[PDB]
RNA sequence: GGCGAAGGCGAAAACUUAGGCCAUUACUGACGCUUAGGCUUGAAAGUGUGGGGAGCAAAUAGGAUUAGAUACCCUAGUAGUCCACACCGUAAACGAUAGAUACUAGCUGUCGGGGCGAUCCCCUCGGUAGUGAAGUUAACACAUUAAGUAUCUCGCCUGG
């Protein structure tokens, strides 16, 4: 995140913000075939799709 | 959701429309995708080219602060 | 969008033409001269060159089934202008 | 009273009729449109005063220039169509000639077999009659 | 009269935006409500048609089963009928390798008089444990296969009040061919029967009409009460 | 052809001298122009770029030759006073209409209602009304009809019916 | 989700160009299918040329387990890479599925338009995942988003 605060509130979602910098990451700082790099995000959205309709 | 859907012209452009583009941008500089905005699929091309020009004009931030 | 509304009110085979063979191969040899100046400018651009040679050869089986078809109704343009 | 979206120019009539007569025996359809053929009308004629036809009546638009025509395919209160099966002998590539010399019976002679012969459409049956033969189109029971 | 319209005033109905085009001359198009609703004429000229055949072949005297719990209501109306007119049933349905081979059924009406029997003596003189036991065989009896007690042959009509809820009373009975009486509801063809019938018991208010006049059609033939036949007897009541 | 013009001016400056420059620059356009004497205010850039914390926003439009808008992308970009030059046209993705603006009292109606703000309407801004009527206006229709009715027999009654009295 | 000759297409912007989609009660009078032959591009790796080389990088150098670690582990590290000319011509280029014609239940939805209609819900046509009856099948399973049915042509396989 850019600020946090709070005792029990931020911090929960300064989780998904990290984990959100870390998938932004995971595709330019090796290089790999773009294949799994888009691959990993489409599989994520799926995950994050059909657990919660 | 945008107002343009709810109106109907087809097409935006970057007329300082910031303040949709606040409901559809997340604090953090990035675009949320299609689910968060709520344009159809039209509108959401439409938005999607209008940040990036805005990131291209600097009205937003691509990261940097 | 280059050529839609010239040649084919501006030229009428029979009575009345919105779409016929000639004024479609010479609206098609039109938008020819068109992209073969644009390949000229631009020799990268592939698609085109399909879609030229696709609209050649519609042409030409045009020419040739209007051949039988109708008496004479094709000897306006059969020819070719690029050398 | 056509189907459903109006059946533009095949490659020839009778194939379309044959993918017309197939759907409605699959996917539970009754009444089938085609495009204006003369040839159509003899052949749903014939059939009609085969006993194997239900009604039959051709179309026309705003215009009456263009023509189509529509038929039921004779299905019996039940669910059943009178037509089971169909077969081309002659085809649009390979327009099959066969003398009067050449009409043997249908599979066992139950079946009716149609030919294009000098004018209209003969049954091989009776054009063995008048000692005709014939480019034979198709095969039906 | 019968399937008079004073018993369809919502009988149609059933899920919402589900629906297959097999049902083709009995089910009109639907999308003000999402539920399936249905054409009333033709229920009632086919039902009174159905109503005559089952009366003239109930006057021949044939077993006859009620198995259909598509809602509470339904297994309500099926349990009035049982202690109203019955000669036989079961409590659910068929649970499979029953129907087609009763074998499997003779074995178990004799089984459960035999255990009758033997448990008449059983007076908790061995095993407590064993005696509470043998009640829950007994109550195991009522929920699998407690209906099948006084049948003692096919039935020649077998009752489906949904052909998606009768899996097995509807194949076993089609395996061999005896005759079948079953609904059509939502996603199937309505030709899977002898006689056709798309009525519905999904809806809180159809079933019991429904139930009430199919009862009473075949009811007058065991000289036993028959209220809705051409009586003005209706009911409006909810699902329970 | 139609062309709207958004300008960045280079860093933190004056807006009279900004409007200045940037129409010397709107004059590198060889016939593009009409242009209508306006601007946006003052807009600051959100990010500094290395050392530019502000900018001046200006807007241009005006129409012309499609083909001479290309040098202006050149040197309105390039020269230190402007750093970006957005151009509107159909290329960019496009849905504009001069005949559907009717539509602007459907405007005023989300205006409303993009959030109700009475407390007795407090329905989600994603809700239906549903005054349904469906319209068309687009169907392709062929109207197809008999003039020759022969051999009368019909199926209607297409549903299977069997299995009489049984014993 | 759309646009896509395939290969694909996303920091933007625009010149240009192409393909559309919906609707036109319309015209030449069906003027079109496949493709011998000819034409075209072709992911990417890499190559000579001139330049650039930021960055990593094979091969590996060295080092860690090791019976061997040559494959997998870490650092140093160049060919390579990169920009354009010329050459690249293949991919698990696929839809494991060449097409074109005509036809065939549906549905949850949704997309582009014609849209009445805050948006809507609701559709008309084309598209986008699934669905299941006919149909299809060695089975997988497909099914009007056929591996369904018929018409025309190019490519192929006759056991390994």
């Amino acid at each position: 995140e850019v600020k946090n605060d709070d005792l029990e509130l931020a911090l929960k979602k300064f989780k998904r913000v990290s984990l959100e910098i870390r998938r932004l990451a995971q595709r330019h700082e090796y290089h790999l075939r773009k294949g799994m790099r888009l691959r990993e995000k489409r599989k994520i959205a799926q995950k994050k799709r059909r657990k919660f309709r | 959701y945008c107002r343009f859907c709810a109106i109907g012209q087809l097409r935006i452009d970057l007329i300082d429309d910031l303040e949709a583009l606040k409901r559809f941008l997340s604090p953090y500089a990035k675009i949320n995708p299609r689910r968060i905005t709520g344009n159809c699929q039209m509108h959401q091309r439409h938005v999607a080219k209008a940040l990036k020009r805005a990131r291209y004009l600097a009205l937003v931030p691509f990261v940097k602060d | 969008q280059i050529d839609k509304n010239g040649i084919i009110k501006s030229a009428q085979l029979h009575d009345k033409d919105v779409g016929s063979i000639q004024v479609q191969v010479s609206l098609l040899t039109s938008q020819i001269k068109q992209l073969t100046d644009h390949l000229l400018a631009n020799k990268k651009d592939f698609i085109s060159k399909r879609g030229l040679y696709a609209k050649v050869s519609k042409r030409k089986r045009l020419l040739k089934y209007l051949k039988h078809n109708d008496l004479e109704a094709y000897r306006n343009l059969v020819k070719t202008l690029n050398l | 009273i056509t189907t459903t979206k109006p059946i533009k120019a095949h490659f020839d009539p009778v194939a379309d009729l044959l993918t017309k007569i197939n759907n409605a025996r699959k996917a539970k359809l009754m009444t089938v449109t085609t495009i204006a053929s003369k040839l159509k009308i003899a052949i749903l004629e014939i059939l009609v005063k085969e006993g194997y036809l239900a009604n039959f009546q051709v179309l026309e638009n705003k215009s009456k220039t263009k023509r189509i025509v529509t038929f039921n395919l004779k299905y019996t209160q039940r669910r059943i169509p009178s037509i089971n099966g169909v077969k081309q002998i002659s085809k649009p590539g390979l327009r099959i000639y066969r003398p009067f010399e050449k009409l043997p019976l249908v599979l066992n002679g139950l079946g009716i077999a149609i030919i294009s012969t000098s004018d209209g459409v003969m049954t091989d049956k009776v054009a063995r009659l008048k000692k005709i033969g014939g480019e034979i189109l198709a095969y039906v029971w | 009269s019968l399937a008079k319209l004073g018993e369809m005033r919502t009988h149609v109905g059933m899920v919402k935006r589900y629906w297959n085009p097999k049902m083709g001359f009995f089910i009109e198009p639907e999308r003000k409500h999402n539920n399936d609703h249905f054409v009333l004429e033709l229920q009632r000229q086919s039902l009174q048609t159905a109503y005559n055949y089952v009366k003239e072949v109930a006057q021949n005297n044939g077993q006859i089963l009620f198995v259909g719990t598509k809602n509470d209501y339904v297994k309500k109306l099926v349990n009035n009928i049982a202690k109203r007119v019955d000669v036989a049933f079961i409590t659910q349905r068929w649970l499979g390798g029953t129907l087609t081979n009763f074998k499997t059924l003779s074995i178990s009406i004799n089984k459960l008089n035999k255990l009758v029997e033997k448990q008449a003596e059983n007076a908790a003189d061995l095993t407590k444990k064993e005696n509470l036991m043998l009640s829950r065989e007994i109550e195991r009896l009522e929920k699998f296969f407690g209906g099948v007690k006084s049948l003692k042959r096919l039935p020649n009509l077998l009752i489906v009040d949904d052909p998606v809820y009768e899996k097995n009373a509807v194949a076993e009975a089609n395996i061999l061919r005896i005759p079948v009486v079953a609904l059509c509801n939502t996603n199937t063809n309505p030709e899977l029967v002898d006689f056709i019938i798309p009525a519905n018991n999904h809806q809180p208010q159809s079933t019991c009409l429904l139930m009430n006049l199919l009862a009473d059609a075949v009811a007058e033939a065991k000289a036993m009460p028959t209220m809705f036949a051409y009586k003005p007897d209706e009911e409006i009541q909810i699902e329970i | 052809m139609q062309y709207n013009i958004i300008l960045l001016v280079d860093g933190s400056l004056s807006l009279e001298q900004a409007n200045q420059v940037n129409e010397k620059q709107q004059q590198t356009l060889t016939n593009v122009e009409g242009l209508q004497t306006e601007y946006l205010g003052l807009k600051e850039l959100a990010y500094p770029i290395k050392k530019q914390l502000s900018a001046h926003y200006y807007r241009w439009k005006f129409s012309g030759d499609n083909q001479s808008t290309k040098d202006f992308k050149r040197t309105a970009n390039i020269n230190k006073q402007v750093l970006r030059e957005l151009i509107i046209n159909l290329e960019r993705e496009y849905g504009y209409l001069a005949s559907i603006n009717p539509k602007k009292q459907q405007l005023a109606l989300q205006k409303r209602a993009k959030y109700d703000e009475i407390i007795a309407r407090e329905n989600n801004p994603e809700n239906p009304d549903v005054p349904v009527t469906s319209g068309l206006a687009s169907t392709q229709p062929r109207l197809s009809r008999t003039e020759k009715a022969q051999k009368p027999k019909e199926e209607l009654w297409d549903v299977v019916q069997k299995m009489g009295n049984f014993d």
